[PDB]
């Protein structure tokens, strides 16, 4: 009964999904930013190939033809050291690195089987609000999940009551919530406003009107009077 | 004020309980959330709603016996005071390889500029710079490695806020052993205690 | 009762100060070893906004900031040792005390 | 900001709302927002 305002507010949702991708900087900052992690891990790598770690110069060719090889020998060791450690730390950042990326790539598995593969009961796991269901996006080096979330959205304020024993035994919600706009009392679903009357399908039986706390009197209506009357 | 985002999560988690990680705060009354959170576990709401004084009372008793394990064993805080340790042993460790001379004269700067002229004095300090820096390095790898392990559980503890505190989990010894019904966050130093 | 870690302690280093506290031909050493403390330090505060992300992850889990009314009825739940005690300047609840 | 200028103030936290808690007061929202997180 609210279709034409779910498909509405998605279509909107994913044209504001289009403008901050547009407008804002770090729309994919995740992605740009591991993405820049890697520029500049490469980046770092390729400027270690001008970093002397104690040696006169980094381009090979003038280590060998620059002086000679006596100490040329203990010179290019002192290189070549630089040079592993700067790729053991490189590699050793990729495998930290590449932990990090295997525990988002978990979670985006996680996420496209419990998100995209099916609707994820974890709070915030597939965003912030009650996950619907997640697109998946072939997002460079990674994946944009349109969290499809339920947040709702205009809050109020009623009377409620733990229990509401009808004729002595205490009733209870099945699944919602027991409140009130002021006189008359409804039973709600917990995230999400449909005032319903109180009957014995939506309510049950147990204890009695003082071990509990809370509890108010109202009338709890049976549909079986209503059809034996005719 | 992380001790103020941590009450106002028991604020949120009193007064609202997991609607308040949704959106805004719904408000609801304890025994509400306590009734749901049971409701949550396949045990019936009706089981706290009429044993309401004895889950208060184990509560309390429960969280007496934290207290009085908290002021009594040392190792109550295991985790929490054993990451506080290893980040002080880390910084010990580090602070103690400026006593280490890796093979060098000396470990102090200051000597190793006097008493030798640069012709030597340069290896060594290269060698001072070398391990030091070799222990910068390792000191920062596990920092990574540490600090990863602190975002596994940093992680955790963000969906065990939102799956405990700002909601209930399914998941079977995720908030603790038996059926869990409502986390409650206390910022303890450098972490969390649920 | 779980005691979760979620943020080491904040810390920065400065090379120049820490490898070479007090020197200058230290320091330009270091630089002459390229370029190790540039990304030292951006691993360093990459790890501190991650403890900040981690504390706002963990702790700011909503964007208000939500007040326990004076009259607490919550059906017997004693949270005065839970809820933080008005008394304390540094203000904490006697279980984070 | 205040022309502007640029402030250095205590963090907010958030504005500093009190939940209408009662033994008997219920909030439900009415309506919700389709966010494509
Ligand atoms: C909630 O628990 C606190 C204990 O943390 C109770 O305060 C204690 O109450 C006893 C008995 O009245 C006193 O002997 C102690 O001196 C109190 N200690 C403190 C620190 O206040 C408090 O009364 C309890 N509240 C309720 C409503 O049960
Ligand atoms: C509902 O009414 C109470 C007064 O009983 C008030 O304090 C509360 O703020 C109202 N709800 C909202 C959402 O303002
Ligand atoms: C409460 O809702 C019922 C159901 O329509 C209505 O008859 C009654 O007038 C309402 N009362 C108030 C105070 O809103
Ligand atoms: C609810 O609270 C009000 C005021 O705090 C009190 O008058 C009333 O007796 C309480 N009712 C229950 C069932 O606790
Ligand atoms: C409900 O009704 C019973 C008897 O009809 C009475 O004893 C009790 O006080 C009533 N409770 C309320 C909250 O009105
Ligand atoms: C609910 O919110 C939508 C926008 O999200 C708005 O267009 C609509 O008027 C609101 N009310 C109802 C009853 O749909």
């Amino acid at each position: 009964e609210n279709q034409k305002l779910i498909a509405n507010q998605f279509n909107s949702a994913i044209g504001k999904i289009q403008d901050s991708l547009s407008s804002t900087a770090s729309a994919l900052g995740k992605l740009q930013n591991v993405v820049n992690q890697n520029a500049q891990a490469l980046n770092t790598l390729v400027k270690q190939l001008s970093s002397n770690f104690g040696a006169i110069s980094s381009v090979l060719n003038d280590i060998l033809s620059r002086l000679d090889p006596p100490e040329a020998e203990v010179q290019i060791d002192r290189l070549i050291t630089g040079r592993l450690q700067s790729l053991q730390t490189y590699v050793t950042q990729q495998l930290i690195r590449a932990a990090e990326i295997r525990a988002s790539a978990n979670l985006a598995a996680t996420k496209m089987s419990e998100c995209v593969l099916g609707q994820s009961k974890r709070v915030d796991f597939c965003g912030k609000g009650y996950h619907l269901m997640s697109f998946p996006q072939s997002a460079p080096h990674g994946v944009v999940f349109l969290h499809v979330t339920y947040v709702p959205a205009q809050e109020k304020n009623f009377t409620t009551a733990p229990a509401i024993c009808h004729d002595g035994k205490a009733h209870f919600p099945r699944e919602g919530v027991f409140v009130s706009n002021g006189t008359h009392w409804f039973v709600t679903q917990r995230n999400f406003y449909e005032p319903q009357i109180i009957t014995t399908d939506n309510t049950f039986v147990s204890g009695n009107c003082d071990v509990v706390i809370g509890i108010v009197n109202n009338t709890v209506y049976d549909p079986l009077q209503p059809e034996l009357d005719s | 004020m992380i001790a103020q985002y941590t009450s106002a999560l028991l604020a949120g988690t009193i007064t609202s309980g997991w609607t308040f990680g949704a959106g805004a705060a719904l408000q609801i009354p304890f025994a509400m959330q306590m009734a749901y959170r049971f409701n949550g576990i396949g045990v019936t709401q009706n089981v706290l709603y009429e044993n309401q004084k004895l889950i208060a009372n184990q509560f309390n008793s429960a969280i007496g016996k934290i207290q009085d394990s908290l002021s009594s064993t040392a190792s109550a805080l295991g985790k929490l005071q054993n990451v506080v340790n290893q980040n002080a042993q880390a910084l010990n460790t580090l602070v103690k390889q400026l006593s280490s001379n890796f093979g060098a004269i000396s470990s102090v700067l200051n000597d190793i500029l006097s008493r030798l002229d640069p012709p030597e004095a340069e290896v060594q300090i290269d060698r001072l710079i070398t391990g030091r820096l070799q222990s910068l390095q390792t000191y920062v790898t596990q920092q990574l490695i540490r600090a990863a392990e602190i975002r596994a559980s940093a992680n955790l503890a963000a969906t065990k806020m939102s799956e405990c505190v700002l909601g209930q989990s399914k998941r079977v010894d995720f908030c603790g052993k038996g059926y869990h019904l409502m986390s409650f966050p206390q910022s303890a130093p450098h972490g969390v205690v649920f | 009762t779980e005691i979760l870690p979620v943020s080491m302690t904040k810390t920065s280093v400065d090379c120049t100060m820490y490898i070479c506290g007090d020197s200058t031909e230290c320091s330009n050493l270091l630089l002459q070893y390229g370029s190790f403390c540039t990304q030292l330090n951006r691993a360093l505060t990459g790890i501190a906004v991650e403890q900040d992300k981690n504390t706002q992850e963990v702790f700011a889990q909503v964007k208000q900031i939500y007040k326990t009314p004076p009259i607490k009825d919550f059906g017997g739940f004693n949270f005065s040792q839970i809820l933080p005690d008005p008394s304390k300047p540094s203000k904490r609840s006697f279980i984070e005390d | 900001q205040t022309s502007q200028s640029i402030i250095a103030y205590t963090m907010s936290l958030g504005a500093e709302n009190s939940v209408a808690y009662s033994n008997n007061s219920i909030a439900i929202p009415t309506n919700f927002t389709i966010s494509v997180t």
